[PDB]
């Protein structure tokens, strides 16, 4: 059977890849403390 | 994408430019030496075709597995030993190689219209 060493030496690819993004990253909040005074259309409105 | 072969109908590859015209520095069945050759064009016309007008191929060309420039013209490595001996300075055409890769194919032709290539699924 006819077989050639060129024939197997290696073209080396096309390395095909694909761009992924994964997850989230986490933070440190930063927390507002507001003291607004009390207002209708809130439910219990006293210690709030 | 299905750019592939350049110049299929489908592909609808520009062409043009690209192609070039080149004759054997030397002969060495599938690492034959090549002259008329840019070194730009090495690499460029990796993965491409080799038709050799001059000769019994008439036009035939193996493909050319690796295309890697070096002193004395190019040296190109085709991917199997040209059918019938080949005489140096047989009169040969040059063709570009597409990878396929849908950024290669996007950098060397940008064949939005017609890729069919399906990158990110």
């Amino acid at each position: 059977r006819g077989f050639d060493r060129a024939a197997y030496a290696p073209s080396g690819g096309v390395f095909k890849a694909a761009r992924a993004g994964r997850l989230q990253g986490s933070t440190s909040s930063l927390t507002r403390f507001l003291d607004l005074p009390l207002l209708p259309g809130v439910d219990a409105p006293e210690w709030e | 994408c299905d750019v592939d072969r350049l110049g299929d109908h489908r592909c609808k590859l520009a062409l043009g430019p690209w192609q070039s015209a080149a004759t054997v520095i030397e002969a060495d069945g599938a690492d034959l030496i090549v002259s008329g050759l840019d070194e730009t064009a090495s690499n460029i016309f990796d993965r491409g075709v080799l038709d050799w007008t001059g000769g019994a191929n008439a036009g035939t060309g193996s493909d050319i597995r690796v295309a890697r420039p070096v002193a004395g013209g190019v040296r190109v490595s085709l991917w199997s030993a040209p059918p019938f001996p080949i005489t140096a300075g047989d009169t040969a055409n040059a063709t570009v190689g597409c990878d396929r890769t849908a950024d290669t194919c996007r950098n060397r032709f940008d064949n939005l219209a017609n890729f069919r290539g399906f990158p990110l699924m």
